[PDB]
């Protein structure tokens, strides 16, 4: 239909308007750029919110809150059409009707709005929104409920989680609970915005990492770390990666959970995004204590670091080194000397041919602290011959002439164990 | 020292995934 059909039928006035919003819903599904616009200058979002509320028909209260969940997918300022018509107390209290598929729609459309931004949260969530979706959940088996309700109640909760400021305290408090039950629940899409919304909470302030370890979930993440389904994997390992970047109590408790033995099949997964984020975890545990750094070695997982530092994206190579640096760093004399008998110097010395001053810098820091630990053994005269012969003196020689911080950290090299 | 998670997506966006923002239903 056109939208001025439309606009008859609804100000005709209740037969006729459930026809004109009806044709509404099904215009703003349309594949390609349904005239969200038109629709809000018409001026009919006053007329859909003021549709939520026939309790007695129900079929115009399902449709204008399909419309509007559609007109809340658009843009920020779209969004912001359907709050400014007072959508959220009505859709709020649609969430108790006794119809599963309004209640739905509304727990959907609800779902849009918090999930454009903090602002739009916080407010959904002022208007005393928590209680009414965990009373939904409030069940002895969630697997009472529809299996596609459950789904947008588990997106709706994740959006809830998400974003400069953080969610109030205590609503991250009061939803969690109910997060972990989710966390265990066989189905792969909820599982996957379970960890999407745990993913959310361990990005911040220690305080907040710690919370979400205390509820047992470490276990669990580890686990999911395996899937095989990758919607399932990417979510875990952003969660995983951000508890490994908090204190050493947090990064052992990950480890003792058993999470290393799964990144040699990350570190080699053949999914750009999961390799990499992988090696980024790698680089913060590398940045640990010195027992965990030997729980690195005897896990293997030096060998898998060679080889992503030998061969993989650009990007990739710069997280290997930054988990080499901090290795390199950290570690004991015989711990960093045994990444020189695993194969560490040539890819390292083929990758300072790049021009990124950045990179530059973290290579050669780690070969100095290396070539200490060549000292102290007494080894320096075999690892500089082994440097000279990959190719990687001329590298470090021409380096003199290449910013300046850079050349000054290789004449030293230089001066030091190549005189 | 650890690094968080803004230094690495800073590093790395455009393109670090995350969960979905808005659906828009066309089922049903």
């Amino acid at each position: 239909w056109s939208v001025e059909d439309i606009v008859k039928g609804i100000n005709s006035n209740l037969e006729s308007q459930l026809q004109a919003t009806q044709a509404a819903r099904k215009l703003l599904s349309r594949e390609k750029q349904p005239p969200i616009d038109n629709i809000i200058r018409a001026g009919l979002i006053p007329k859909f919110v003021s549709f939520l509320g026939k309790t007695d028909c129900s079929p115009i209260q399902f449709e204008s809150a399909w419309a509007l969940t559609n007109i809340a997918s658009g843009t920020s300022e779209q969004t912001k059409a359907v709050v400014d018509g007072g959508a959220i107390p009505a859709f709020i209290s649609l969430l108790a009707s006794p119809h599963a598929h309004i209640s739905e729609q509304a727990v959907w459309a609800l779902g849009n709005i918090a999930g454009d931004g903090s602002a739009f949260r916080d407010l959904v969530i002022k208007h005393g929104a928590i209680d009414p979706l965990l009373a939904l959940l409030a069940v002895p088996d969630l697997s009472t409920l529809a299996c596609g309700y459950l789904r947008n109640l588990t997106w709706t909760l994740s959006n809830l989680c998400r974003n400069n400021p953080a969610p109030p305290l205590d609503a991250v408090e009061q939803i969690l609970p109910t997060l972990v039950r989710l966390l265990h629940h066989n189905d792969p899409e909820v599982l996957a915005d379970s960890c999407w919304a745990i993913s959310y909470l361990t990005d911040g302030p220690n305080e907040r990492i710690e919370m979400v370890v205390k509820k047992g979930v470490v276990p669990q993440l580890v686990k999911l770390l395996g899937a095989t389904e990758l919607p399932i994997v990417t979510p875990a390992l952003r969660a995983i990666g951000n508890i490994v970047t908090g204190t050493d109590e947090q990064t052992q408790k990950v480890i003792d959970a058993g999470a290393l033995a799964v990144f040699p099949s990350l570190l080699t997964n053949p999914k750009t995004n999961i390799q990499k984020e992988a090696t980024w975890t790698m680089s913060n545990i590398t940045a640990g204590r010195q027992d965990q750094i030997q729980q690195v070695v005897n896990h293997g997982l030096v060998p898998f670091l060679v080889g992503v530092l030998s061969k993989a994206d650009f990007k990739t190579q710069k997280e290997a080194a930054w988990a080499i640096t901090n290795y390199t760093s950290g570690g004991t004399v015989e711990q960093i000397v045994y990444l020189v008998h695993c194969g560490i110097i040539e890819p390292l010395m083929n990758l300072l041919s790049a021009k990124d001053t950045k990179i530059i810098q973290v290579i050669l820091d780690a070969i100095s602290n290396i070539f200490q630990a060549a000292e102290k053994l007494g080894e320096t005269e075999k690892l500089s011959i082994m440097i000279e012969e990959c190719g990687g003196l001329d590298k470090i020689e021409a380096l003199q002439r290449h910013n300046e911080s850079v050349y000054k950290a290789s004449l030293n090299l230089i001066e030091k164990y190549f005189s | 020292a650890k690094k968080k998670l803004r230094e690495y997506q800073q590093r790395n966006s455009p393109g670090v995934p995350t969960g979905a923002k808005k659906k828009k239903k066309i089922k049903n």
